[PDB]
RNA sequence: GCAGAAGGGCAAAAGCUCGCUUGAUCUUGAUUUUCAGUACGAAUACAGACCGUGAAAGCGGGGCCUCACGAUCCUUCUGA
RNA sequence: UUUAAAUGGGUAAGAAGCCCGGCUCGCUGGCGUGGAGCCGGGGUGGAAUGCGAGUGCCUAGUGGGCCACUUUUGGUAAGC
RNA sequence: GAAAGCCGCCGUGGCGCAAUGAAGGUGAAGGCCGGCGCGCUCGCCGGCCGAGGUGGGAUCCCGAGGCCUCUCCAGUCCGCCGAGGGGCACCACCGGCCCGUCUCGCCCGCCGCGCCGGGGAGGUGGAGCACGAGCGCACGUGUUAGGACCCGAAAGAUGGU
RNA sequence: GCCGUGUCGGCGGCCCGGCGGAUCUUUCCCGCCCCCGGGGUCGGCGGGGGACCGUCCCCCGGACCGGCGACCGGCCGCCGC
RNA sequence: UCAGUAACGGCGAGUGAACAGGGAAGAGCCCAGCGCCGAAUCCCCGCCCCGCGGGGCGCGGGACAUGUGGCGUACGGAAGACCCGCUCCCCGGCGCCGCUCGUGGGGGGCCCAAGUCCUUCUGAUCGAGGCCCAGCCCGUGGACGGUGUGAGGCCGGUAGCGGCCCCCGGCGCGCGCCCGGGUCUUCCCGGAGUCGGGUUGCUUGGGAAUGCAGCCCAAAGCGGGUGGUAAACUCCAUCU
């Protein structure tokens, strides 16, 4: 019993299966790029004011170093990954002691 | 047709058909809607009522796709098909109904209109009224939706 | 210089128009220019066909038009590999081929996969010397012709049901009504708000 | 005397004291007044609601009446 | 200002009326009430004199006026 | 011949046939008979039809009666026809119906019983309905915008000698 | 000889007819899904015919006018040479 | 066409798009990187292979270049290892013949028919005339000049009319290039002071910032961009 705007819109039809497009995946891990950069982080060092942050994320705020990232970094969408990979980074040395 | 207009009907009068008194100059009362507000405002109401002033809500960027409807009401129901059909389907044997179905001939939505016959129909349409579809459920007739 | 009832008016003339005017005194000039860079052209390159190559079966993307079905621009790339034809020939067999474009349903894949297996069988190819590298014979004895006219396998042929006559049954003519619609559409925009009284539930415990 | 400018109106009163009191409330229209026969404003009779008063019929949606005030845009607050 | 002229203004001088008979009604209510409404039936000559009237459309020109008896306002008075 | 002719599985498309609402959206038929559930102002059922009624309304139809060398025997007719019937367009009114809000109210429906749908009766708002009249083309008139009936400045601006 | 309009018939040319028809037929004919090397029409779908109507083509038969649709003979009454 | 619409605007005057849809046209690709091939690459100089109107592939010198030349590769994937059944090419020049759709293009040079009688005049191209073929030619009655008004007096027009002179694309020997496809298995997979964000100006219909720029802070990998009302969460789509 189709019908012509609800839930179910409109004409059922067969949802072909289809393997995903070659530029569909543009952005996974490929681990000797991860090497690369893994790599980079140990020589070229970190940034001035993430090196500030992780000086606040442990001992100022937790929350107020988030704040300090969102208004340094673009918005909240970028701001909470930058807030947690800090605290993983800051993790891998704090807990490999 | 420059001989049939009044230019060459007033062509030796010397005022030329604008008054010796105005004697039409160039733009006397502002050029195009110039005071709507102020000095053509008895001009601009009582003939324009509604002109000034924000009414609804905005919509940005609507398209002109998805307000699309078009519309048979019953009386123009029966002349999507070939009358060869409805004198045939109204043969006293049985219920031999045909489908009538308005999405094959540009139509969307059937909206209500008294002055149904009495044959038995189904009509296949997206948007039925329930003034239409009580016009179809009382001759016999049946209304399947779809899309 | 607003009078008794009228219209009012928003022409778009302050703005200087008079020097971007376009005349059209060369619309019949530019028609038998363009036939004869098509005649001199049907009869330049070949017995291949006028009109361009073989476009697809499309339908169209709106609530306005998804009723009918419109000549498109390629195979999508993966017709060319269920009908098992390679994609870099498939431009010079004479199949226009779109890269980019999906396919997502069964209903529309099949009606380009029927006409594509379908064109190759009502072609013929020349050979260089006769070979015939997946060729057979003299192609149709000089192939009864030449050329073809505005599209070689007529691309719109909008094809429509019958559904001849039938009999009223009891559920048919009691259910699907008007009452289908509307709690269809108030339960499709009060989806979300039942759900987040069915979210409070849980936390009386 | 009726708050105030005049004119009109008023005596078991529209005045003067007394007793309650919120009708200076919500609501859709019609009409009158300057009128082009628009609008604001003011006013008139009504109708549906809730009330006040009175024992009652009633009267009362501001001042006894003729003036006391103000569009679009914008801001603000409230109402389902 | 008690009185109150002449001229002036409104209305009326019939069938769109009048009468009788009967049905609706949630209005009104001692009361086949009151009042509207509708249906059917009965009788055209209802002051003078003159004349063919009704209704819709589009829109030009005009928006600087002056003079005369008569009644008047400013002004001493004026072709003010 | 920059003409003319044709296309129609070239009608895509314009404008019209469907209005109202801010918007989600909703979207124009009553009549007559009979039978009924407290016929209870509410209401339920089949049937026949079918655009409702009132007063005017050109025209058309019936038309008592009359009208010819003598009175009684009949035919197509004609002309004057009193009264009466059907009533176009339209004009005024009353009713109905569609949509927006408001007062009062009870009922039903189930892709699944809910701050769910549907309906009713009153009163208003609408560029609506009530058997559609539009599109194309040409011409005239008028209004606007374009140097806009012709002529006219003191200026202003860029770029230069 | 004629042509109009309605009545049809010879279905006469339909299977060697015109155009048209979202009228019809799952015993008709191809490319397939549904079910267990096949099949069940088991529901069809993309497609072809042939049946019915709706209008046009001859026959004989009918009507009515022989009409600007024209000739035949015969008649009256003209006309030149 | 959508459209004078959505939108913008002392919400005044005014300005004002796009997506669908229909047609003209229709053509797609490469490189960096990632990894492999003993730099397999290019330039120049000189000599001769040997030919026009000149450049090639030979050979030896010199320079580039390892801070990366050339081959295969490009996001629809690609490589590599298979394994299976197919198949062995194209392209340039060289000489030409055979063509060429208005029959490729240019150039020069030519192609029918009355001045016959009479008449008028400064002068005819005027008016009249031509046996049973209607005097003559007509695929040639456009035009211009000729002492005035001409199918026939002369250039020319008509004609898949002609003859010439040069140039125009596509047969055919000598060169140069020269294994593609599918199936399964492993491997590789991308452009940074840029995106975004803030603030300021210009602009646009773009309205809680459409475009673009300055300045500052400055990214990420299940990442990032967009989805037309700013922000947070979640889901889905699409592109790189
Ligand atoms: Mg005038
Ligand atoms: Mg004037
Ligand atoms: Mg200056």
């Amino acid at each position: 019993y189709p019908m012509a705007v609800g839930l179910n819109k409109g004409h059922k039809v067969t949802k072909n299966v289809s393997k995903p497009r070659h530029s569909r995946r543009r952005g996974r891990l490929t681990k000797h790029t991860k090497f690369v950069r893994d790599m980079i982080r140990e020589v070229c060092g970190f940034a001035p004011y993430e090196r500030r942050a992780m000086e606040l994320l442990k001992v100022s705020k937790d929350k107020r170093a988030l704040k300090f990232i969102k208004k340094r970094v673009g918005t909240h969408i970028r701001a909470k990954r930058k807030r947690e990979e800090l605290s993983n980074v800051l993790a891998a040395m704090r807990k490999a002691a | 047709p420059s001989r049939l207009r009044k230019t060459r009907k007033l062509r030796g009068h010397v005022s030329h058909g604008h008054g010796r008194i105005g004697k039409h100059r160039k733009h006397p009362g502002g050029r195009g809607n110039a005071g709507g507000l102020h000095h053509h405002r008895i001009n601009f109401d009582k003939y324009h009522p509604g002109y000034f002033g924000k009414v609804g809500m905005k919509h940005y960027h609507l398209k002109r796709n998805q307000s699309f409807c078009p519309t048979v009401n019953l009386d123009k129901l029966w002349t999507l098909v070939s009358e060869q059909t409805r004198v045939n389907a109204a043969k006293n044997k049985t219920g031999a109904a045909p489908i009538i179905d308005v999405v094959r001939s540009g139509y969307y939505k059937v909206l209500g209109k008294g002055k149904l016959p009495k044959q038995p129909v189904i009509v296949k349409a997206k948007f039925f009224s329930r003034r239409a579809e009580e016009k179809i459920k009382s001759v016999g007739g049946a209304c399947v939706l779809v899309a | 210089a607003p009078s008794r009832n009228g219209m009012v008016l928003k022409p778009h003339f302050h703005k200087d128009w008079q020097r971007r005017v376009a005349t059209w005194f060369n619309q019949p000039a530019r028609k038998i220019r363009r036939r004869k860079a098509r005649q001199a052209k049907a009869r330049r390159i070949a017995p291949r066909p006028a009109s361009g190559p073989i476009r697809p079966i499309v339908r169209c993307p709106t609530v306005r038009y998804h009723t009918k079905v419109r000549a498109g621009r390629g195979f999508s790339l993966e017709e060319l590999r269920v009908a098992g034809i390679h994609k870099k020939v498939a431009r010079t067999i004479g199949i226009s081929v779109d890269p980019r474009r999906r396919n997502k349903s069964t209903e529309s894949l099949q009606a380009n996969v029927q006409r594509l297996k379908e064109y190759r069988s009502k072609l013929i190819l020349f050979p260089r010397k006769p070979s015939a590298p997946k060729k057979g014979d003299s192609s149709a004895e000089e192939l009864k012709l030449a050329t073809q006219l505005t599209g070689p396998v007529m691309p719109v042929r909008n094809v429509y049901k019958k559904e001849k006559a039938r009999v009223i049954t009891e559920e048919e003519k009691n259910f699907k009504a008007f009452a289908s619609l509307r709690m269809a559409r108030a339960n499709a925009r009060l989806f979300g708000i039942r759900a987040k009284r069915a979210k409070e539930a849980a936390e009386q415990d």
